[PDB]
DNA sequence: CATCAGTTCGAGTCTGGTACTGCCCAGTAGTGATCTTATTTCATTATGGTGA
């Protein structure tokens, strides 16, 4: 029963022993709600709130919640979105069943666009009032905006696709498979023992490079549209490809 | 077989309650209470009150509670094309578990059971306080003051135009706490039907009849329905009383039908024609049975949840007082040709 | 600081009651107040003279 | 030989991780004024039977 920024303020900021946590408790902690994206990433924030979030609440599933899991994965690099994501139907679909509405990890994600359940792109501006939010404001609420709080969802929400028939086919279904790998990624979190390493995208690269390139780069990257620059950094260095990248290269090779 | 199926016995006993609770039957009372009762509501013809003056426990919320039901599968077809119109509303609104009746409570739970059938968000009362909310429910406040709750009311009624305002047990509308007069009451009531124009039909016992006739723009506006009770002294209404017994008979939830129809009369001391209490009296006698696992219902077990001579004797005055105020015979109408002056 | 303390003084001076809305008033930005120490310069001069 | 593929150097661009500034509103508790209402008194008013 209290606002998020004021139990952020008074409950896990002083738990925090970072200097700007303490003293931002203080004068509006301003810099951890027009950064919201980072809790939810793979650094050190985001471990620090699971851990105070763990000392708060005594859990034992909270590194689930997140994606740190894949911490040598992934890159933040234009990976999170700057404000809210969220799907109106399924809002309705959870409130009118009697459950609790819950915001999504897979919203956050940039590349993800629509709501695999209920077909349908998340909006990412207030109907009601052009504001935006960010993913954790001082008066944020599930199913709720963060200025005007109203209800966000809807049985039929009030964004429609284009009338064409060239490439939004081809759109939505790259929306699907994307939405899909990175749901089956979650979901095989839990069963995996343990993440993949950096390693593990080099021997992946040496591979397909040697199955289909004959040992040749140059055709991989004209395939993929990627420069070949990047291409060598993939392949020989410590440098993790973007999740678009990533499952761009695999759509190449048509594979989860 | 023209009872119930021979499947139920296998059941557990609360499959028996569960099929039984919700059994009803068809006496010709009833029947023909239901049918002016229907014919008077679909055509009003200007009638601000109907009146429904009736025994305690005889079956006449089974009749409201049909009534509800058929104006409700009735105007379903017509729900999808015409917008806010609630097929019926039935509630009792007279002083819940209250010391006095309170007028501002009756008009919120008017507003509140009038409004929560449909989720509807385009709807505009002419108040301040009173509005709806994003997810579609009727917010109200302990501020608004009575007129305002009375504008939105009668808001809310013109706009829906419902055909009935069903209360029950309105015999408790006298409850006035001290200084009032029962005709300011009835003056309000007939107002809010006045310049909503809905049709209003007080339900209840034999206290209702309290408001017969108080005022002429009151009496020439009352439609009066009397359900009746059974009366052992008719015949035919001795003969359907019995038959409704052995209704119930063959639709017992047992074994094999128990013998209660040679106690006729004896049901008579506890029932008094009232066929609710009948039907309760049963109810409670079979589910201690059950209890017990008996496959037959005998006169003892008739004797031990047997209603108290004393109460069915105090019922017994009541409504004998209440029928010989409604009684209506040809010397009233010779009285009335007398007083027009029409020889 | 200083400027609050002579408005407060300037107030009683003339007799009327120096509240923070009065000072406030006649003060050209009235929201520095949340700063820690104009309130308390605030609270202080009107100790001083008694409130 | 001159074309194309595997390697380098450094700049472009995002983003987390860390700290900080300039400013008035909103809620609550006092009083004094003016209605407002479920509830407690001040008269008349009708009913009663019998000894002068
Ligand atoms: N014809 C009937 N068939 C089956 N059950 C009946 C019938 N009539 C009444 N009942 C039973 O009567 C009970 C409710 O009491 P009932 O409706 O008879 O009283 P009521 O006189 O209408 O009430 P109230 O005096 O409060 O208005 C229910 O258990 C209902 O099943
Ligand atoms: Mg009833
Ligand atoms: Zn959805
Ligand atoms: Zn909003």
């Amino acid at each position: 029963g209290v606002l998020p920024g004021v139990l952020m303020t008074r409950e896990i900021a002083p738990l925090v022993n970072k200097i700007y946590f303490q003293n931002g408790a203080n004068r509006g902690f301003r810099e951890i709600f027009n950064r919201s994206q980072a809790l939810n990433g793979m650094g050190e924030m985001a471990a620090d709130l699971v851990q105070v979030l763990q000392k708060l609440t005594l859990r034992d599933d909270l590194r689930f919640l997140t994606m740190l899991f894949w911490s040598n994965i992934l890159t933040p690099r234009n990976l999170f979105r700057t404000r809210k994501a969220w799907c109106p139907i399924c809002y309705q679909e959870r409130h009118q069943n009697g459950l609790v509405v819950y915001e999504q990890l897979l919203w956050t994600i940039n590349l993800i666009t629509i709501c695999p359940q209920h077909q349908k792109p998340l909006v990412e501006l207030c109907p009601h009032c052009n504001h935006e939010s960010p993913l954790l404001n001082w008066r944020s609420r599930p199913g709720y905006c963060s200025k005007c709080g109203e209800w966000l969802g809807a049985n039929q929400c009030l964004k429609t696709f284009t009338d064409g028939e060239g490439s939004i086919k081809l759109q939505l279904e790259w929306q699907y498979w994307t939405a899909n790998v990175v749901g089956e990624l979650i979901l095989a979190s839990q069963c995996f023992e343990s993440a993949p390493s950096k390693e593990n995208i080099t021997k992946s690269l040496n591979i397909v490079i040697d199955k289909v390139a004959e040992n040749n780069a140059a055709a991989f990257s004209r395939l993929i549209g990627v420069p070949k620059n990047s291409l060598w950094m993939w392949q020989s260095t410590k440098t993790l490809p973007e999740l678009n990248t990533l499952l761009k290269i695999c759509y190449e090779l048509e594979i989860s | 077989s023209t009872g119930f199926p021979l499947e139920l016995l296998t059941r557990p006993a609360t499959e028996r309650l569960a099929y039984f609770e919700n059994y009803t039957v068809a006496h010709p009372r009833l029947k023909e209470v239901y049918e002016i009762l229907m014919r008077t509501i679909a055509e009003p013809a200007g009638a601000s009150f109907i009146f429904v003056y009736g025994a305690s426990g005889v079956g006449k919320t089974t009749l409201r509670l049909r009534v509800e039901q058929k104006l409700t599968e009735l105007a379903l077809p017509k729900l999808e094309s015409d917008r806010a119109r609630v097929p019926v509303v039935g509630i009792e609104a007279i002083a819940p578990e209250s010391r006095y009746f309170n007028w501002k409570e009756y008009y919120t739970r008017a507003l509140i059971t009038l409004e929560e059938p449909l989720i509807d968000h385009k709807f505009d009362y002419g108040v301040r306080g009173i509005s709806r909310d994003n997810f579609g429910k009727i917010n109200v406040e302990s501020k608004v003051v009575a007129p305002a709750l009375r504008r939105a009311l009668e808001n809310a009624l013109i706009h829906r135009h419902p055909d009935v305002f069903f209360v029950d047990e309105a015999q408790h509308f006298g409850k006035v706490a001290s200084g009032y007069k029962l005709q300011d009451q009835l003056d309000c009531l007939k107002s809010l039907a006045n310049m909503t124009g809905i049709l209003h039909c007080l339900l209840g016992t034999y206290e209702l009849l309290t408001f017969r006739n108080l005022s002429g723009q009151l009496s020439r506006r009352s439609v009066d329905i009397h359900f009746r009770r059974y009366c052992a002294d008719s015949p035919e209404d001795v003969q359907a009383f019995k038959s409704v017994l052995l209704t119930f008979q063959q639709h017992l939830p047992l074994a094999e039908t128990p013998n209660l129809v040679d106690h006729w009369e004896y049901f008579y001391e506890r029932t008094l024609g009232c066929i609710g209490t009948l039907k309760d009296w049963l109810k409670r006698v079979l589910s201690d049975a059950l209890d017990r696992e008996a496959t037959t219902i005998t006169l003892k077990d008739l004797q031990k949840r047997a209603l108290s001579v004393a109460q069915c004797q105090k019922m017994f005055k009541e409504i004998q007082e209440g029928e010989r105020q409604l009684s209506e015979t040809e010397a009233d109408v010779q009285n009335l040709r007398s007083a027009l002056g029409l020889g | 600081c200083s400027e609050v303390r002579e408005i407060v003084l300037s107030l009683n001076a003339q007799g009327v009651y120096p509240t923070e809305g009065r000072v406030c008033e006649l003060m050209p930005n009235p929201g520095c107040f949340r700063y820690k120490q104009v309130r308390a310069a605030f609270n202080d001069a009107r100790r001083e003279f008694g409130l």
